[PDB]
């Protein structure tokens, strides 16, 4: 229901990314699915990958094995781990909700940018 | 194969105590059916007596009556040709023959023949 | 030392198939002759007492004495074409035979010795060590491989041996070999009667006497070459450079005249003297066969390099193509087509390649009725032997190296107990195949009519699987027809096995309650919409199921088997 | 089908206290129940929908649990209107069946 | 009047299978006699010129001048095992023969009048309008099938006939008749060769010359009497009431005595009195049209299909009882969430049936393969002829068939879409399914003489095909480097042809209207939605991109089957 | 969303039944379906069948060809018909309707009795 | 995939009329199609789900249409917020894309 993403803003590239969506009003072993969205410049949006209520992962075909979505149950926390960063990325990374039953992301996250440079 | 080989001979000038004994050299001797032919200087070849295979029926000629016997035995592979009374008529070569199967009292159809022994009387 | 044979005023019914038959046969090389459409193998099928005795309407007397209850054991018969097994060596036959048919007070050295006396005896020293073989492996010629199924019956030491046409199917120089062969083997005080069809003169020539028989009257019975001695004596006159066999053979055709003949002949020399003759007139325990069959089973499945290898390399081929489809199951609403398509998929292909258990019981069937009859074991352990020498390891590999290959490739449920139950299952769904085709084709000689039987069974037992159809839908008069389902029963425990605790709709949790239904979220949800309960009892209920159907076809094709014609 | 046993045919409760309706399944429902309530003269009343959620027009004293087989509605302090009889429904399998009725009555 | 067939130094390699071999074959009754290792049959393909020309290395001539190019054609050649057709009669085989053989110039008249010539010369008036038969209908006995078949190539009148061991198979007193028969049918100036195995005195003494064959070797040549007299001349003396035929082959088996054995019996023979005089005999030394080819080629199809009652009616008892089966299990298709897996699954079971239905087909051209090289290098027919007359007379009165009466028996007790055009649609794509099965089939078991394996490659085949339909495996998840497979399924296009005809247009959820918008997804409550997750298009063009894709599936599985018969080892 | 029945209450037995349902609000022809409930003396619901917006009919298989459900798109009806009175069904029938989203009989008619009798 | 093209890349606009976005399928969505909106600073903000269905929080000026592989959007009488990016996004296939976003400019 509430959303907000936190982490890093500044890193170099080929080494690492880590972003944190904290989710308050809503626990997210519950009912809900909970992914990522970057938007770039020249607005441009896609679709990471989503983690389901339950614990599984899917993932855009477009990054291959560079994405991998976890969680942290005890605190209401999901998180995003992009490795091999390129200067292509410096986007603008958004946490979203996805109900199912309706079937469009309802809910999103303020938004952090990533400014990846040396 | 089966080749015949007489043996006898001999002399006793009307005394008939004779008794010849044409050995087979072959492997199954016991089917053919075989007889005695007997050929004087000047004279043609004559037959003088036939037995069957595992004898059962003999057949002779014109001048024997019961003067000539003959015998066999497959298991001892011998055929004997005895005689007695021997009249002067007599004096020639003896030859064993042996046909295939059959008695035939004639000439050239006989196969595997033998070489002859002389009898003196 | 002698044994003679001799047989009195036999008549024969199922058609008056044997009219009147006198006869004597003495210990030496006896022969049966005549058309085939005469009693030519049916007086030898008489006299070894191996055609069933109620027709029969006289008496076989033995040296004086009648025939014995257990005639056929002290005896010997070469059936014509040869039983003997082409993936075995010679010396293993013999060892064969002389394990299950000689006493069990002798140890291996007397009844090696034994051996090596008929080994010795026949000429066999450049192939005691060979295998027999046909041409699928190297083998030897036919010319031994018919003695070595006559030195199989001469371990016994039988003093009277039957062979039924032993020229037929061989080429000549072998022919006249085999006879050289019964003629030296004759003179140790050996009965030999034989069969025998159109013989050369090379042949005739070593007779010791003769039955010849044409529509089932005798027609000449005597020594061998008194028949031509007494055929032209009824006033048939015989040609030279022509065979008397075929003479004989073309008389009674063509050179009412078959009753003719025989009374003349019954009138004859030949009959009255005949006639003066007759009127002065188990061993092993259960374990030792169940062993030996087993053994021989055994060495027969590793020496033939047909249907052990090449399932397996199927088998493994079609595990990586199936594992290579369904890679990745994910839980979108296409986890639950696919999931459910390769479960069906697994258990309709075990029944299907469990259609090949048809030559268990069919390419043997003449070898089993011999060695029955024979006097080597029983039905029981024949049957418990090749049931555990052929079935199980090779219906037990397929459903392991099938489940190892396609379970981490597919990704199912990583547990397990869920990895154990799938094989057991397919193992379940393989053996109640196999055992359903051992029950239908037992009993038979034919291949082609239990495999087009299972053919339409098998495709009449795969609608009620559960996918085709759904299988609570079916009228009440039709659907009792699915408890005769053995695809349903393996495809409803791993559907069970499967899809307990699965969630298929991303996004949305569904287990609490559904919101907007119609909407299959959830595994149980599509397991009792199939009709399948979601209790622990549903499982083991199909595999009790299962395990029932295996005893009782594995029943049924032992009594199929038991209460065979063996004849 | 599927039959549906509502065993407490009759209840017999006063004010204020808590009571427990519970209705059976033959086979499997899945949270395919609904829970109806028939005042004298009038037609019955959607109450509960789903086995556990509650819809609006009614006071929150209400609530529906269970799962498989197992299902049973709770009214907790029940009040002078909740007089009347309830129904339970499946709505699994399509030749819909209800239950035999449970008739409330005050003391 | 008379036919001299000269040959000189022949020799042969595929292995020299025939060695230094001459003779000449007078205008009687010619014998090769000979055990079976040597070439005694070899000798009667190089004669006949039924063996291929590259390993034959003399010159066969005929009266003086050499061979003619289609020499075939004014020959006989009587196979061993008999390639007449038992479902027809006696004068019906011999007007095939008459048809294809003779010329077009003459009318039915003289065409039966030398019919009737030929039947009342070898004696087959009992039998003239009996069929010829198996033991599957009643038939005619062995001893006058063999004649019938000596009839079929006595029509264009050889003065040279081939028989190919004219006593194997035979009886004994039906072997002396047609022996007796040819020794009165040589006497009318027609030259006989035949081989022969292990004759009997009774036709050994009706010979004119003898021909011996061992190892490739000439053992002897000359007149048939003379071998006994000859024999005796080397040393072997043939005992009385013995079969001189059987003493020869006992005299070369090494069985007999004398009272390498090959090569020395060889040239014990080439300096005899034998050798020389025939060493000095060598040393002074298309018919119809196309259509008239496809017409009688079908013609004798159809009766042999319609006087066969195994593959005719049987097959049609079998899919009228599945049809009434299909009908009463699918009775009634509703409209529930059960309603989709039913039809699913009853289209399914009819295309897989018609892929597995159309298995067997391999008995076109495999219980009928010698038949055809028989009569193509006796110059009936081309291939091109004989494969459309087959084609056309056996695998589209009886593919299309059970298309119709299984659409008809299913498409209203099921109750399916209640249009027309949904009805005829269905019945196009079965017949179109069962026509690509069945050449599929002609395309693998063309130009085979067993028939198993292709009835084994057919099933793994078709088990692998059937994965890919659509419904074991969803088709938009297997991954890129092997779902182009897919395109290799003839299932998969009958599959979602009638998917596509069935469900377009219907709804599944009961109650809820899901045309305009589905509230809560993961529903699949209309047939679009199925279509669209099984991965097929809604276009127009689905349903019939399907259909060309099996229609070019047929022609090139037609033009491989028909490229295999035209290149096969025909001799 | 309004629904009220009615017909005669009064029929003679192994005769006849119709019932008449006419619904204001909402249009037959558009989203749900429509179905009839009776309910015996001694209260104890069963449902008899329905007939679905697009057309199609389900009925109860206890009702072995007895009832047949029709409707009337220009007016908004639908009308039951019982044939073969029994004087067993002297029953209270309902018309109601169904979602099949939710799942649940929503909305529901005041309801007449038939009293089949002589 | 399926890619979603948006045409007008950018529309010029006054205040008062009415103007039509329009989104293009590769393949079939079956109206399961979704409108955004993104004032400039902020995140995008759901309008429209299931290519019609408008949801509670925005005016009912607001309307999408379309079927098969067209759709469409449409704003009329459009009013002094209503400058914005629109976006149109699938998630019919799992792969979820969104379209290249139209931008609405005041005269
Ligand atoms: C789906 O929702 C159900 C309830 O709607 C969850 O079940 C409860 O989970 C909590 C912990 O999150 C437990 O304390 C309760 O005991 C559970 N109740 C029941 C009836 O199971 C369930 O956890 C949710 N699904 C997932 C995967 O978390
Ligand atoms: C399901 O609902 C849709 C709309 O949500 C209906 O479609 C409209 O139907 C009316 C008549 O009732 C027509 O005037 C409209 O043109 C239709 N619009 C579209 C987009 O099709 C549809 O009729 C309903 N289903 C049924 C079976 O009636």
């Amino acid at each position: 229901v509430q959303l907000q993403e936190s982490g890093p803003g500044l890193v170099k590239p080929s080494q690492s990314l880590s972003l944190t969506c904290t989710v308050t009003g809503f626990s997210i072993t519950s009912d809900y699915a909970w992914n990522w969205i970057r938007q770039f410049p020249g607005k441009k949006l896609e679709w990471m990958g989503y983690i389901n209520f339950d614990g599984g992962t899917t993932y855009n075909p477009s990054l291959r094995g560079r994405i991998s979505i976890t969680r942290d149950t005890s605190k209401n926390q999901f998180f995003l781990q992009l490795r091999s960063v390129t200067p292509e990325d410096t986007a603008t990374y958004y946490c979203a909700t996805f109900y199912g039953a309706k079937g469009t992301l309802d809910y999103w996250g303020q938004g952090t940018s990533v400014t990846v440079s040396s | 194969q089966v080749q015949l080989q007489e043996s006898g001979g001999g002399l006793v000038q009307a005394g008939g105590s004779l008794r010849l004994s044409c050995t087979a050299s072959g492997r199954t001797f016991g089917s053919y059916a075989m007889g005695w032919f007997r050929q004087a200087p000047g004279k043609d070849r004559e037959f003088v007596a036939a037995i069957s295979t595992t004898g059962r029926s003999t057949d002779n000629a014109g001048s024997v009556k019961g003067r000539f016997t003959i015998s066999r035995d497959n298991a001892k592979n011998t055929v004997y040709l005895q005689m007695n009374s021997l009249k002067p008529e007599d004096t020639a070569v003896y030859y064993c023959a042996a046909r295939a199967q059959l008695m035939d009292r004639s000439r050239y159809s006989y196969d595997y023949w033998g070489q002859g022994t002389q009898v003196t009387v | 030392e002698g044994a003679v044979l001799s047989f009195h005023n036999i008549c024969y019914r199922v058609k008056e198939i044997l009219s009147n038959i006198n006869g004597i046969m003495k210990p030496g090389l006896n022969a049966i002759l005549g058309p085939t459409g005469g009693g030519k193998s049916s007086l030898l099928d008489v006299l070894a007492a191996r055609k069933d005795p109620s027709g029969l309407s006289g008496d076989v007397l033995i040296n004086g004495a009648p025939r014995p209850a257990n005639f056929k054991c002290n005896s010997g018969y070469v059936v014509q074409d040869d039983v003997v097994m082409g993936t075995l060596t010679v010396r293993e036959n013999l060892q064969f035979s002389a394990a299950l048919r000689l006493a069990t007070t002798m140890t291996n050295h007397e009844k090696n010795e034994r051996i090596n006396r008929v080994i010795q005896e026949l000429g066999l020293d450049k192939v005691a060590d060979s295998k027999v073989g046909t041409q699928f492996i190297r083998g030897v010629s036919g010319g031994e491989r018919k003695r070595t199924s006559i030195g199989m019956e001469l371990i016994t030491d039988p003093s009277i041996l039957f062979l039924d046409e032993p020229t037929t199917g061989l080429d000549s120089s072998t022919a006249n070999a085999v006879l050289l062969l019964l003629k030296r083997m004759s003179k140790q005080g050996r009965t030999i009667i034989f069969s025998i069809h159109q013989p050369r003169y090379s042949i005739f020539k070593l007779f010791d006497s003769l039955t010849l028989l044409a529509s089932g009257r005798l027609m000449f019975h005597g020594p061998a070459q008194e028949a031509l001695g007494y055929f032209e004596s009824a006033g048939y006159h015989c040609e030279a450079y022509n065979n008397p066999a075929d003479f004989f053979l073309d008389i009674i055709n063509g050179d009412p005249l078959i009753e003719k003949l025989a009374e003349i002949y019954v009138n004859s020399s030949f009959y009255k003297e005949t006639k003066a003759e007759l009127h002065q007139l188990y061993t092993t325990s259960f374990c030792h066969q169940l062993r030996w069959v087993s053994k021989r089973s055994f060495k027969n499945l590793l020496g033939n390099p047909q249907a052990s290898i090449a399932q397996i390399i199927v088998t493994v081929v079609l595990g990586l193509v199936i594992g290579a489809i369904y890679f990745g199951l994910k839980n979108d609403s296409t986890g639950i087509q696919n999931r459910a398509g390769v479960l069906f998929f697994l258990t309709t292909n075990q029944c299907f390649s469990s259609v090949s258990a048809v030559e268990l019981f069919v390419v043997e069937k003449k070898l089993f009725i011999h060695e029955y009859i024979s006097g080597y074991y029983r039905v029981s352990s024949y049957f418990l032997g090749k049931l555990l020498s052929d079935l199980l390891p090779m219906r037990m590999l397929p459903s392991i190296i099938f489940t190892c290959i396609v379970y981490f490739m597919l990704g199912l449920k990583p547990k397990a107990d869920a990895f154990f139950v799938m094989m057991f299952t397919l193992m379940m769904v393989a053996y109640s195949a196999s055992s359903m085709a051992l029950a239908i084709a037992a009993g038979q000689s034919v291949v082609s009519v239990a495999t087009l039987l299972m053919t339409i069974c098998f495709v009449f037992m795969m609608i009620f699987s559960g996918l085709l159809v759904n299988l609570t839908t079916i009228a009440s008069w039709l659907s009792w027809l699915q408890y005769f389902s053995i695809p349903r029963y393996g495809f409803t425990a791993l559907q069970h096995n499967e899809f307990l605790g699965q969630n298929f709709c991303p996004g949305l949790n569904a287990t609490g309650n559904n919101p907007c239904n119609y909407a299959t979220c959830t595994g149980e949800e599509y397991l009792v919409k199939q009709g399948i309960d979601l209790s622990p009892w549903g499982l083991w209920k199909n595999h009790v199921a299962l395990a029932c159907m295996i005893v009782i076809f594995l029943t049924i094709a032992y009594l199929k088997l038991l209460f065979l014609k063996k004849y | 089908d599927i039959v549906l046993t509502q065993s407490p045919s009759s209840f017999s409760v006063s004010l204020g206290d808590r009571v427990t309706i519970s209705c059976k399944a033959s086979g499997y429902i899945l949270n395919r129940l609904a829970w109806y309530q028939q005042k004298p003269g009038n037609a019955p009343r959607l109450l509960i929908s789903g086995a556990t959620s509650l819809e609006t027009g009614f006071p929150s004293r209400f609530s529906g649990t269970g799962s498989g087989k197992d299902y049973t509605l709770s009214i907790s302090s029940l009040q002078t209107e909740d007089v009347g009889t309830y129904y339970c429904q499946q709505y699994w399998s399509t030749p819909w069946t209800f239950g035999g009725g449970t008739k409330l009555e005050i003391r």
